[PDB]
């Protein structure tokens, strides 16, 4: 019992931290078309649709 | 009678109260395992199959 508590803790706290970490945004925005924006070309930050 | 497990809840003056047995369903199989006769939402370990 002690050890498989313990496993799961330590695995639960993982997901805890990707949360933390990434999950910090209220609402999820589209990709705009427009990526020269003023001449900085950001096509390759921006993920490839 | 049949070798099953059962928990007991015993109250101030060691009466017998209420019983849960721990082969009945998968909800009270839970029961048996956090020692509560209330648990709360979400998931929670039981025994491995
Ligand atoms: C901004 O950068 C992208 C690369 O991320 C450039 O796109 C490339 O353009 C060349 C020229 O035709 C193509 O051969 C490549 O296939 C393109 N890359 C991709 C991933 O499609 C883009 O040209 C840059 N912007 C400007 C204004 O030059
Ligand atoms: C455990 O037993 C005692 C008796 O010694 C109970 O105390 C009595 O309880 C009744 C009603 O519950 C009251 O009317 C009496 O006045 C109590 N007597 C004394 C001396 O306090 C006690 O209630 C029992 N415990 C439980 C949980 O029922």
């Amino acid at each position: 019992t002690q050890l498989n508590r313990a496993l799961s803790g330590i695995a639960a706290e993982q997901d805890r931290n990707t949360r933390e970490v990434f999950a910090q945004v209220k609402q999820m925005y589209k990709t705009p078309t427009l990526k020269y924006f003023g001449g900085f070309n950001f096509s390759q930050i921006l993920p490839d649709p | 009678l049949k070798p099953t497990t059962f928990m007991l809840k015993y109250d101030e003056n060691g009466t017998i109260t209420d019983a849960v047995d721990c082969s009945q369903n998968p909800l009270a199989e839970l029961k048996c395992s956090v020692k509560s006769f209330e648990i709360d939402k979400g998931i929670y370990q039981t025994s491995n199959f």
